C-alpha cells in the first residue's frame, strides 16, 4: 500500500495506488554418502564372530 | 443474497475504503510540507547574490 | 492469480515501501491496482 | 498418490501517520485555520515601520 | 453523454483585480474553445496567447481552420476561483439545456442550427483583454446556420481574387458588412485545395446527362415563374445556356446493369452536399426554446439542445 501527497494544477491528481504480488518457492536438495564395506557389515551383524 | 459470501464481500469493499481514505487522508500533510517547501523557493535568493 | 481473502488477514508485516513497479521480473503474478479496479471482488 | 500444494503466509505495510506539527520544518509556518476562505478575496496585512 | 454530465474546471489565477474579474462576470453563456477534454485547465491555456502558431497570429480565414481542431464548450457558471465550462462534442448536462448569449448583430429563430464565426464585423470585435494577467478572450460569434454558409462563402471567394463589392451582407433587412483585411497566402491554400477535392470528386460519367438538361432549364424559366426566380439574374448556367449546345454520349460501357444517372447523385450528396461543413465547423447547436417565445433577442440567453 502505496502513500500520497497533493499537488497544484497544472500537475494531474494521482489516486492511490495498490501491488499484488506473489512468488513461486524455488526448491534445492542435497546428497552424502556414508559408504561401509564387506567386513564391517559382518561385524555388526554376527556373521564373524 | 443472504448468504455468508454476500455478506463477505462486503468487508472486502468497506476495508477497501479504509484502505484508501487513509491514503488521502495522509495526502494533506504530506503535502503542507510540499507546499512550504515550494513558497520558500520563491522567497529565497541564492547564496552568491 | 493469488486469493485475496489470504491476505485479509495478514501473516507477517513488511517494513519498506518502494516504487514497486521498479523492479518487475522478481514477482510471478504481479498487478498495479490504481485505487478499486474491478476485479479485486 | 498425496500431493498438495500451499500458501505460506501472506504480508502487508503499515501506512505512517504523519502529522505536519511533528516536522522540524513547522518553525517556518504560522499555522491557523479558517472555517472559510472560498467566501474571501483578496486579504492582506499591514506593516508599520 | 455521461451519466451525470461532464464539466471542465478552467482554472483562474491568484492576483486579479476587481475591475479585471467583474468583466468575466458579464460573459455567464459564451463559446469557449479547448484543446483537450481534460478538467484542469488555465486562461493561459484557453486565451488567444496560446492560439497563435509559433509567432505568427493567424487571420480571420485561418481563424477558422484553427476552430475545427479544438472543441467548442460554452460556460455555465464562473465562480471566482474557476471557470466551469461544457464541451459540446462530449455530452450537454443531466438535463441536456445550456443557455448562451447573443453576440450577434442577428436574432435567433427556433430550430435554427448554430455554427460560430470568428468576430468579423465592424464594430464588433470585442475582446475582453485582461491586464492584470496579459490575456485577450477572441469569443466567436453565434449565428444562425444560413448565415455561417454566406460568409465562409464571402471569405473564401474573397482570396480566389486576390490570388491573380463581396463585403455586404443583406439578412432580415439590415445591412451588414465584415472588416476585410489581407489574408495569408498559408491559409487560402488549404481552402482552394479542400474545395477542388470536394468539386472534383462530385462529377461522374452520368453527369454527362445531367448537363444535356441546360436546354430545358433555359426554356423552363421563360414559361413557370419558380425557375426564373432559380437560374439567378447573375449566374453562370443562364450566362452558359445561351451559347453552349451540348450533347450526351452515344454508347456507355454495360449501360445496361447500372444507373448512370443513380451514381452521379449518390457521390453529389456525400461531397458537394458535404461541403458546407469541410470548410466551417458542424453546427453542433440549435434553439429550442420551451416558453420563452419564437424569437430569441440579440443580448438575450438561449436554451440550446444538441443537432447534427
Amino acid at each position: 500500500h502505496q502513500p500520497l501527497i497533493a499537488r497544484d494544477g497544472p500537475h494531474p491528481i494521482e489516486q492511490p495506488t495498490h501491488n499484488y504480488m506473489t512468488k513461486i518457492i524455488d526448491r534445492r536438495a542435497l546428497n552424502a554418502a556414508f559408504s561401509l564395506a564387506t567386513e564391517a557389515i559382518a561385524l555388526l551383524t554376527g556373521e564373524a564372530l | 443474497d443472504g448468504t455468508g459470501i454476500g455478506a463477505h464481500r462486503q468487508l472486502r469493499a468497506i476495508q477497501q475504503l479504509a484502505r484508501n481514505v487513509q491514503a488521502v487522508l495522509g495526502a494533506f500533510e504530506r503535502g503542507t510540507a510540499d507546499q512550504m517547501l515550494h513558497v520558500l523557493l520563491e522567497k529565497a535568493p541564492p547564496l552568491a547574490l | 492469480g493469488y486469493r485475496y481473502a489470504a491476505a485479509m488477514v495478514p501473516t507477517g508485516s513488511l517494513l519498506s515501501t518502494i516504487e514497486v513497479a521498479s523492479h518487475r521480473r522478481l514477482f510471478d503474478f504481479f498487478s498495479r491496482v490504481r485505487s478499486d479496479a474491478n476485479s479485486l471482488y | 498418490d498425496v500431493e498438495f500444494d500451499a500458501l505460506l503466509g501472506s504480508y502487508c505495510n503499515t501506512l505512517s501517520l504523519v502529522r505536519f506539527l511533528e516536522l522540524g520544518l513547522s518553525v517556518a509556518c504560522v499555522c491557523t485555520k479558517f472555517p472559510e476562505l472560498a467566501y474571501m478575496n483578496e486579504g492582506r496585512v499591514q506593516f508599520e515601520v | 453523454m455521461l451519466a451525470d454530465g461532464f464539466e471542465t474546471d478552467i482554472a483562474i489565477p491568484s492576483g486579479i483585480s476587481r475591475p479585471d474579474a467583474a468583466a468575466l462576470q458579464r460573459c455567464e453563456g459564451r463559446v469557449v474553445f479547448l484543446p483537450t477534454i481534460r478538467r484542469q485547465l488555465t486562461l493561459a491555456d484557453v486565451a488567444h496567447e496560446s492560439f497563435v502558431s509559433g509567432g505568427v497570429s493567424p487571420d480571420t480565414l485561418g481563424l477558422l481552420l484553427a476552430y475545427r481542431r479544438r472543441f467548442p464548450a460554452v460556460i455555465t457558471r464562473v465562480l471566482p476561483t474557476r471557470i466551469v465550462a461544457c464541451p459540446l462534442d462530449v455530452g450537454l448536462t443531466h438535463a441536456g439545456t445550456v443557455n448562451l448569449r447573443n453576440t450577434s448583430p442577428v436574432d435567433l429563430c427556433n430550430g435554427d442550427p448554430i455554427s460560430l464565426v470568428p468576430p468579423v464585423f465592424e464594430g464588433q470585435a470585442t475582446d475582453v483583454r485582461l491586464d492584470s494577467l496579459d490575456l485577450t478572450l477572441r469569443f466567436p460569434v453565434p449565428l444562425p446556420s444560413p448565415l455561417a454558409r454566406e460568409i465562409v462563402a464571402r471569405l473564401v471567394a474573397r482570396g480566389i481574387r486576390d490570388l491573380n463589392d463581396l463585403n455586404v451582407l443583406y439578412y432580415n433587412g439590415s445591412r451588414l458588412s465584415l472588416l476585410a483585411d489581407v489574408q495569408q497566402l498559408g491559409p487560402v491554400n488549404a481552402e482552394l485545395r479542400s474545395l477542388v477535392l470536394n468539386m472534383v470528386y462530385s462529377i461522374t460519367e452520368g453527369t454527362t446527362i445531367i448537363l444535356t438538361l441546360i436546354p430545358r432549364l433555359f426554356a423552363l424559366s421563360a414559361q413557370d415563374g419558380y425557375v426564373n426566380a432559380l437560374l439567378q439574374m447573375q449566374s453562370v448556367t443562364r450566362e452558359a445556356a445561351q451559347l453552349i449546345h451540348p450533347e450526351a454520349p452515344a454508347l456507355m460501357q454495360d449501360g445496361e446493369r447500372r444507373l448512370p444517372l443513380y451514381e452521379a447523385l449518390v457521390a453529389w450528396l456525400t461531397h458537394a452536399g458535404q461541403l458546407g461543413d469541410t470548410l466551417a465547423l458542424a453546427p453542433v447547436v440549435r434553439v429550442c426554446t420551451f416558453d420563452g417565445a419564437a424569437v430569441v433577442r440579440s443580448g438575450d440567453m438561449a436554451p440550446v439542445i444538441r443537432y447534427p
